């Protein structure tokens, strides 16, 4: 019900062009400019609706699942056509956050799962990366083609036969991690410096490089202990983002 | 408790401080105001400090300049022995206990340290050092902060502190062409510098001229 109720108001939010909105122009251009990305201001959201904003700041991957949606519906009611070639569409945030602007030294657990707004310079950077999300595979014994979706790598068929994969039919998106550092412009002079983790994927693996002064707005959250009998308790802080800019 | 009045009674006597000054280093030969002057030194004297604002120290710091051969290191190995808290170090090199503070993993416990200077660890006791004209940059700078301000500033890895360095500090060293010149004067005849030399209250010269009766008694010593 919950869930229902923000899909719908964030449709809602969308369908502004009998209300001098602007989101609509940005949909046509996006859909002209073959970008499947959004940047929607955190102010706008919050003059328009505060209790909507303040529930997405409070608890991001729940409201950005059906705010994701919400845009499917509305590229889809757009332009069918278009929504064809990408599964999902995401999501990126602009505006003044205020409390939530946080620097790499102030971040502590208060701000998990929540939206936070991040300045610093960029010190490691790793290759880019493939990730698998479908699998095709061919059996050439019985000449059958099996699917598998991804969110154990199959081998033999069902009477053991061997099986070939095909690369080509696979879907594999762009990931890569970067490492973000607090300014040494801004950290108190005799102290040791604080890092972030931040991973990125799709269109923004390739907006960042060493040496450079970034912005990062993100969701924070922590890892799962891995496998094992006995946990330490203790969880790795990973953010995961979803607008870079060049400051 | 006996030893109390035992010093009492002692202090009553009325050679004393004679007595005092030839106790020092018993076996060394002559130099009477070396004795004399190390003995000031190690009764030491009273810091005074009108309110927060101006400080005043009471130690008496000792330089000894002298001709080779002239047992100058066996005054202080004395002093070491003597002394409850003391400290000595060489400027050439390879010494036991370092003269400049740094932070690293000790080789026999394998654990995050901070060692301090010799200055450090000589806090209220004395500091010996010899070949005093062979330092580094470094020694002399942390010497020079040690004997003006009292005190080492360290900000190293992450660490920043400020200890405390009262000590008294006595030294040995050679001059510059290995003979002292009288013709010249004493600045012109060391290597260190006119700001170094104003800290020691005390400035003792030794040479080695020829007078066969105190060679003689020497000898048979
Ligand atoms: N007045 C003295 N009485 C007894 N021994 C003496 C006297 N003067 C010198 N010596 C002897 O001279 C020797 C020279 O060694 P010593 O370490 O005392 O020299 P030093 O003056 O420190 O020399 P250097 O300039 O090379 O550092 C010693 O074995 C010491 O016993
Ligand atoms: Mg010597």
């Amino acid at each position: 019900v919950e869930l229902r109720e923000a899909q719908r108001d964030y449709l809602d939010f969308l369908d502004d062009e009998e209300d001098q909105g602007i989101y609509q122009s940005k949909v046509r251009e996006l859909i002209s400019d073959n970008q499947y990305r959004l940047i929607v201001n955190v102010n706008d959201l919050r003059r328009k609706n505060e209790k909507r904003a303040n529930r997405l700041l409070n608890n991001a991957f729940e409201e950005l699942v059906a705010f994701q949606r919400a845009l499917k519906d509305f590229v889809a009611s757009i332009d069918a056509t278009y929504a064809k070639q990408y599964e999902e569409f995401y999501v990126g945030l602009e505006g003044s956050f205020g409390s939530k602007h946080v620097s790499p030294r102030t971040l502590t657990s208060c701000f998990l799962s929540c939206v936070v707004c991040v300045e610093g310079i960029v010190t490691k950077c790793s290759l880019v990366r493939p990730k698998v999300v479908r699998s095709v595979h061919y059996c050439p014994a019985t000449k059958k083609t099996i699917e598998r979706r991804y969110s154990v790598y199959p081998t033999k068929d069902e009477e053991n036969n061997p099986l070939e994969t095909e690369y080509g039919l696979s879907v594999y998106k762009d990931h890569q991690t970067i490492t973000i550092q607090e300014m040494p412009e801004k950290a108190p002079a005799g102290q040791l410096p604080r890092s972030v983790d931040v991973i990125l994927d799709d269109d923004l693996v390739d907006k960042a490089k060493p040496g450079d002064r970034v912005q990062v707005v993100g969701t924070y959250r922590c890892l799962p202990g891995k496998k094992g009998g006995y946990t330490s308790g203790t969880f790795r802080t990973v953010l995961i983002a979803c607008n870079v800019k060049q400051m | 408790d006996e030893d109390v009045k035992m010093i009492t009674s002692l202090s009553k006597d009325q050679q004393i401080g004679e007595k005092i000054f030839a106790s020092i280093a018993p076996s060394i030969y002559g130099h009477e105001d070396i004795k004399r002057g190390l003995a000031l030194a190690l009764f030491g004297g009273e810091p005074k400090n009108p309110g927060g604002k101006h400080k005043v120290r009471g130690d008496i710091n000792v330089l000894l300049c002298g001709d080779p051969g002239t047992a100058k290191s066996q005054f202080l190995k004395y002093i070491e022995k003597v002394s409850s808290r003391a400290i000595f170090t060489t400027g050439q090199g390879a010494s036991a206990v370092g003269l400049t503070a740094y932070v690293q993993r000790h080789p026999v416990s394998r654990e995050w340290t901070l060692e301090a200077g010799a200055l450090v660890l000589a806090d209220r006791g004395v500091c010996l050092i010899d070949e005093f004209d062979k330092m580094n940059d470094q020694d002399r700078t942390s010497i020079h902060e040690a004997m003006e301000q009292q005190s080492i500033s360290i900000s190293k890895a992450g660490i920043v502190t400020s200890l405390q360095a009262r000590c008294t500090v006595i030294a040995a060293a050679n001059p510059i062409g290995g003979r002292y010149d009288p013709s010249l004067t004493f600045s012109e005849n060391v290597d260190l510098t006119e700001p170094i030399i104003s800290r020691f209250d005390i400035l003792c010269v030794v040479r080695d001229t020829v007078d066969p009766v105190q060679d003689e008694m020497l000898a048979r010593f």
